[PDB]
């Protein structure tokens, strides 16, 4: 929801009035997967990473 | 403004340990690993990898008792070891952002 | 007063909670709102919204105080 | 890497260690390079450098009870020559707390006494005497309160 | 100042150059050790109190894990924390109750066997002779002129009166699911109230229960004995917030 | 079990200090303001109650507690220490109350208090008690304020402040304190001296205050406290 | 004072009288000395008012601290036990003829007597007090092995109610409680209720 | 980070005299007054 | 540092250090299992020799609290027979002031939290010392409790204490148990230790064995040689095959 939805259509902030986010946080205990996450991320998005 | 989102990535739950295991334990020829309540409810402190783990380790006994394929006690002992040196093997402690 | 608001806002409940944030706080705060909305597929933003987006980046940054002084 | 105090720290030995850290996962994992690590203080690891995807299975080394002192001692005894007197299961006994390393410098010192006295041999009692002085122990010449 | 060591104040209960109790404020870290939660809400009728039971094995038998202890006949509470310091805590509250009936002669208020609970605990802080107990009491109990009520009292003392408190791992987060829950306001019926707990409790640990997952403690105005719901009665509650 | 230790912790520094007294004294520092205003028949004793969600019960604890028909505490510091002095003192005032059958001038009760806290600062194995006490009471046809510390001492005040930003209201009660004031005020003066510190809005359920005339001491009930804030009374 | 218990099979009948003597002169002629112990375990006290009163106190704070701590029903024999360890280490001060009798969740319906040495012993019906002595024949000769609650209700009234007319340290009305599994029964005789012997 | 600056270079020292490394054949004198402080894995027989 | 000299110091982490490593002293003595079944319940010590020089069968580590409760220890010995007689102590005077054997559940409540009391005080040292108490009677069944240095006491079905703590926790959890009469518990038992044993870290040992069940009417003894035997010669067995 921050790193698809508003690279797509930044048009739905604009008609609430807001401007998307800009950066997220994985933090947690070791192991839980945090750079599987953006292993997934990566496979996917389809654009420059 | 500079970091917008605390994403907080938690050790995984007793449904969550049981998707991880299954995502994990597929590859493994077997026939029938059916007691996965009671690897989930010993599974406890387990994060992501420690699961991964333990999948191995079924493997392994099987490779040394020279089986083509695991068992349900193979799943059973690999709780067990794994739990005890992730318990031994240094405190984990939260750190909030 | 850049964005769309409720009906009733009630700034004034989250101008008195908390006791220590800054002026990008609360312009997160606005943004985590908002973009509830968005997942909500909704124009505006409501009453609900605005409220979690305060417990989301706010009080989580509110800890523990031990309550014996 | 748990120092984080505004004014020291160190943050160097730190970063070279994130960095081993991400050669044992992230990017492609490596599968054909194994790792053994050795340490004797494992308790202060940091935790990021234990779990599962680094050190995986973790073998503990337990200090040789009675059995291996006596496969330990013999071990290094063969290079040499020992009577037949000699009896390693006694000798296993009377050590105790022995790591590999003292039982192995017992071998060491008893050689080193028949050195000494002239003969070229082990008896039973040049081990004796190699354990009285490979075994720590002050000169406490007030040992006659029997 | 800002956390500096006066040599000796990490280790024995003397104040530190800044005027806290590290010693303190460390026993407190106890409680979450146990790593159990425990919700306790009043109603207008009733005041109830529900736990996680956690059975880790197949050999502990399963009805002498409980934390939910009898004080009295009209006094239930809680313990979290050091199983061994809590049932240490509960013996001793239950000898200041029977206590307090043989020298005044009508059995003992929720608020005042908590104020000694506290006050006891209050000594191993100012001595430097001993640690301080790693448990946290939870009193429940019907008041013979003011309702019911509900009591927490801390390793240090310092005990209050409540509407709805926990304590144990998720203290900070079920309060804030609580206090919303209380500007609202309802009727608080029986039924009202043993809904608030368990809804809590589930939504915070995000298990959706099993009747032999929670030990449910209640005490009505009707009848002022404090009962310990089975799993028949836990189950009627639980099916009833599935449909709701 | 144990036998206790025998040896003060309370020790002097090369400084000519007790440093366990100094440092009880900055707990003292980080509780809950309170003043005190004798006025001309009556003593005003008002604090700033202790909270931090809804769900406290803010009618089951009191930082006003009555120790006699003619006496009054309030503290500032830690909330163990003060129930530990609170019963002490109604015990000191019983043994005096049975032997003179006459209830114990104020300036007795604060000197043998303070003898209490004096004897933790030089006894095995405790650390100093960690509040001050602001004491009360109307004998003998007069109003009396004193004040004892963690160290002993004791002083007695026309009007004064403790605990957060005491020294910010001891300065503004030394202009807006003129003697010859009505009972009524010092609960108005007063409740101001704490609203120079307090952050927020304050309420009928949010301070606690006792007032102390020649009719004996007694808390205010929260109806009455909630009309002197009408912030003109 | 006569104070009596009988045991049948569901549970026991206690009887007492109520008068407290103080030589000749009578202190309280509404005395109630069928004191419960706990839910379904009462004492009957005789000989000296104070004392007994103490007792009866301590006891009831020992037993009730005492069945909190396992959970469990307290038993008669338990509560007997206490009575027992009681009278017998104060055996110089006290004087205190005690009859504990109660239901039991696992032994029946129970009756320990305990007389002023401290000497305990189980019997089917005690009989104490003062005015006990005179109706040991009509209580040997009447009680027969084998009764129902409705004929041991009768019963001890007419023991109760020759022992009232005989003795002088007896009177007033006489209170009877039978204690069962159910719950406690309590009732009071008087005026016309109270059996007669006259001739 | 406690003298872990100082604690590095004894590891290396350590090492040194019982790694994998043979070493030639240099023999080695420690003159503490203190030996009470030595670390246990500096002082056990094969490298002292 | 200096957060495990005293065991009346936390640590920052939040947790008594003292007591931590007494319990790691248990972790490093010979097993002891228990195991209840329907009408009793069965003892089973690991028993190590460590010469040829000890008299066979003696130094036991299978007291007798009560008449009616056995006790399986497990851990420093030396503590075990210090508690083996405040136990005594307490199961006398309940008999004396309350005048009947005294509960199980009680008595384990009792013993516990007198363990208790030795983690608070600096002046004193913590018990190295886990164990079963055990009891039968005819009103409550078997009990099986087990305590701990803590002073923790938990209902089991079964448990197991000391250096093959997790090894023989298995054996038991694939065993029914609320259906077998005590008979047939033994051989169980004694199959479950030769298992749990490692001869290539302990030289040999010697099997103890304690009913205290429906068979010998509420007493608690020593299992009848006979039937010792024919347990290890089942267990030799399930050894081979
Ligand atoms: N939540 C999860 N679901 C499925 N697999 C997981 C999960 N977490 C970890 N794993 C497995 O464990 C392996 C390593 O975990 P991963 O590296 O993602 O943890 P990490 O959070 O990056 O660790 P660190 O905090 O040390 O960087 C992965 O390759 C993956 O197979
Ligand atoms: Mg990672």
């Amino acid at each position: 929801e921050v790193i698809e939805l508003p690279l797509t259509n930044p048009e739905l902030f604009q008609r609430v009035g807001i401007i998307p986010p800009k950066g997220c946080l994985l933090y947690g205990p070791p192991g839980t997967g945090k750079t599987l996450l953006a292993r997934a991320v990566a496979s996917q998005l389809d654009c420059n990473f | 403004g500079r970091l917008d989102r605390k994403i907080h990535i938690d050790l995984p739950n007793e449904q969550a340990r049981l998707d991880i295991l299954k995502i994990h334990a597929g590859p493994i020829t077997k026939h029938g690993e059916i007691d996965y309540e009671a690897i989930v409810k010993l599974s406890d402190g387990f994060n992501g990898a420690d699961l991964r783990n333990v999948c191995t380790e079924a493997g392994m006994f099987a490779i040394r008792a020279d089986h083509d394929f695991v068992v349900q006690e193979d799943f059973m002992k690999a709780v067990r070891k794994v739990a005890d040196s992730k318990k031994l093997e240094s405190k984990l402690d939260y750190k909030p952002v | 007063s850049k964005m769309n608001l409720s009906e009733e806002v009630d700034l004034e409940d989250y101008v008195a909670r908390p006791d220590k944030i800054s002026g990008a706080d609360i312009n997160s705060i606005c943004q985590e709102s908002g973009m509830l909305a968005v997942r909500e597929n909704r124009y505006i933003v409501l009453a609900k919204d605005f409220e979690k987006a305060y417990k989301t980046v706010i009080k989580k940054d509110e800890q523990e105080h031990e309550f014996y002084k | 890497k748990r120092f984080d105090s505004e004014k020291a720290g160190d943050r160097e030995v730190q970063r070279t260690m994130l960095e081993l850290l991400n050669q044992l996962d992230g990017f492609q994992p490596n599968t054909q390079v194994k790792v053994i690590a050795a340490t004797n203080r494992v308790d202060i690891l940091d935790p990021a450098l234990l779990r599962s995807g680094r050190l995986d299975r973790k073998i503990e080394f337990p200090m040789p009870n009675e059995e291996a002192r006596a496969r330990i001692m013999q071990i290094h005894s063969r290079k040499m020559n020992v009577s037949p007197d000699v009896n390693y299961e006694e000798l296993a006994r009377c050590t105790d707390d022995f790591n590999g390393a003292q039982c192995k410098a017992v071998c060491v010192e008893a050689g080193m006494i028949a050195l000494r006295r002239g003969a070229t041999e082990l008896t039973h009692e040049d081990y004796m005497e190699g354990i009285l002085e490979v075994q720590a122990k002050k000169k406490a010449n007030l040992q006659y309160y029997a | 100042s800002r956390g500096s060591s006066a040599g000796f104040d990490r280790h024995i209960t003397i104040f530190s150059p800044e005027g806290r109790l590290y010693q303190v404020e460390y026993a407190f870290k106890a409680i979450n050790q146990g790593g159990l939660t425990s919700v306790a809400v009043r109603g207008k009728d009733c005041a109830v109190i529900v736990t996680q039971k956690k059975v880790p094995d197949k050999l502990l038998d399963s009805s002498t894990v409980t934390h939910l202890f009898k004080i009295t006949e009209n006094i239930g509470c809680v313990m979290t924390g050091m199983t061994a310091d809590s049932r240490s805590q509960v013996q001793r509250a239950r000898y200041e109750a029977a206590n307090w009936k043989y020298k005044y002669g009508y059995e003992i208020p929720v608020d005042m066997l908590c104020k000694r609970i506290a006050d006891i605990s209050q000594v191993y802080t100012q001595n430097a002779e001993m640690r301080p107990l790693g448990c946290c009491m939870i009193l429940i109990g019907i008041d013979e002129e003011q309702g019911p009520q509900v009591y927490k009292c801390d390793p240090a003392g310092y005990y209050c009166g409540f509407k709805a408190t926990a304590a144990g791992v998720k203290q900070t987060e079920s309060t804030s699911f609580l206090e919303k829950k209380v500007k609202k306001k309802f009727d608080w019926t029986f039924e009202q109230t043993v809904e608030t707990a368990i809804t809590c409790l589930s939504t915070v640990l995000s298990i959706d229960f099993k009747p032999s997952e929670i030990e449910v403690g209640v005490v009505t105005v009707e009848n002022p004995k404090f009962r310990i719901l089975t799993e028949a009665e836990i189950d009627a509650h639980l099916v009833a917030l599935a449909e709701r | 079990a144990e036998r206790g230790y025998s040896f003060s912790l309370t020790t002097f520094s090369p400084s000519g200090k007790l440093v366990q007294i100094e440092y009880a004294l900055a707990a003292v520092a980080g509780g809950a303001p309170s003043v005190g205003i004798k006025a001309a028949n009556g003593v005003v004793l008002a604090t700033e109650k202790k909270q931090k969600s809804i769900l406290y019960d803010e009618r089951s604890v009191h930082k006003v507690e009555p120790i006699t028909k003619h006496i009054g505490l309030v503290y500032s510091g830690m909330g163990p220490d003060y129930r530990v002095l609170v019963h002490r003192a109604r015990k000191l005032a019983q043994q005096y109350y049975l032997v003179y059958q006459e209830p114990i001038p104020t300036a007795q009760l604060v000197q043998r208090v303070a003898s209490v806290m004096q004897e933790y600062t030089q006894s095995g194995g405790v650390r100093p008690f960690g509040v001050s006490l602001l004491i009360c009471g109307w004998n003998e046809g007069r109003p009396y304020l004193f004040q004892s510390d963690p160290s002993g001492a004791y002083f007695a005040w026309k009007a004064t402040a403790m605990g957060k930003n005491y020294v910010n209201g001891k300065t503004f009660l030394e202009k807006r304190y003129n003697e010859d004031l009505e009972l009524e005020d010092a609960i108005h003066t007063a409740i101001l001296t704490l609203k120079e510190s307090f952050e927020g809005q304050m309420t009928e359920d949010n301070i606690e205050v006792g007032i102390c005339n020649e009719a004996g001491f007694r808390r205010l009930t929260p109806t009455e406290v909630k009309d002197y804030l009408a912030a003109i009374a | 004072t006569t104070i009596m218990a009988v045991q049948f099979d569901g549970g026991v009948v206690l009887g007492a009288d109520s008068r407290t003597t103080t030589g000749s002169y009578i202190a309280n002629r509404v005395t109630d000395k069928l004191t419960p112990i706990h839910d379904r375990i009462f004492c009957c006290r005789s000989g000296s008012a104070a004392d007994t009163q103490a007792v009866a106190d301590a006891v009831t704070y020992q037993l009730g601290f005492h069945s909190i701590e396992l959970n469990e029903p307290p038993l008669v024999h338990t509560a007997a036990s206490l009575f027992k360890e009681m009278c017998y280490r104060y055996r110089e001060d006290l004087m205190a003829g005690i009859i504990i009798a109660g239901w039991d969740p696992q032994e029946g319906g129970q009756v320990y007597s305990v007389p002023m040495g401290g000497m305990m012993v189980r019997q089917s019906f005690a009989i104490g007090g003062s005015g006990s002595s005179y109706i040991y024949g009509y209580v040997d000769a009447t009680y027969r092995e084998g009764m129902t609650k409705e004929e041991c209700l009768q019963f001890t009234a007419n023991a109760l109610a020759l022992a009232m007319e005989r003795d002088g340290s007896s009177g007033g009305v006489i209170r009877l409680a039978a204690i069962a599994e159910s719950g406690v029964e309590r009732q009071v005789l008087l005026g016309d209720q109270i059996p007669k012997f006259a001739v | 980070g406690g003298d872990n600056e100082v604690q590095r270079t004894m590891l290396e020292l350590i090492n040194q005299l019982d790694g994998f490394d043979p070493r030639g054949n240099i023999k080695v004198l420690m003159a503490t007054n203190r030996p009470d402080t030595l670390d246990p894995a500096l002082m056990r027989p094969g490298r002292l | 540092t200096g957060y495990d000299l005293s065991a009346s110091t936390f640590s920052p982490d939040g947790r008594v250090f003292q007591v931590e490593y007494a319990m790691k002293a248990v972790e490093n003595s010979s097993t002891a299992i228990g195991i209840r079944c329907k009408d009793g319940v069965v003892f089973g010590v690991e028993k190590l020799v460590l010469s040829k020089l000890y008299e066979e069968g003696s130094n036991k580590r299978l007291f007798n609290v009560d008449r009616h409760v056995g006790m399986a220890v497990a851990g420093l010995l030396a503590d075990a027979r210090s508690l083996a007689d405040i136990a005594r102590e307490e199961a006398s005077n309940f008999r004396s002031n309350f005048g009947y054997n005294i509960p199980l559940k009680h008595l384990a409540d009792r013993v516990a939290m007198y363990v208790h009391a030795y983690t608070l005080y600096s002046a004193v040292r913590p018990f190295g010392c886990s164990f079963m108490l055990g009891s039968y009677s005819v009103n409550d069944g078997a009990q099986l409790y087990m305590i701990d240095p803590s002073g923790v006491s938990y209902g089991y079905w079964g448990c197991a204490i000391g250096k093959a703590r997790q090894a023989a926790k298995t054996e038991i959890e694939k065993l029914q148990m609320k259906e077998m009469t005590c008979r047939d518990i033994v051989k169980e038992v004694a199959k479950i230790i030769y298992i749990v044993h490692d001869e290539v870290k302990d030289k040999a040992f010697e099997l103890e064995l304690s009913w205290v069940g429906e068979l010998t009417n509420g007493r608690h003894e020593i299992v009848p040689k006979d039937i010792r035997e024919e347990a290890e010669k089942y267990a030799k067995e399930s050894l081979k095959e």
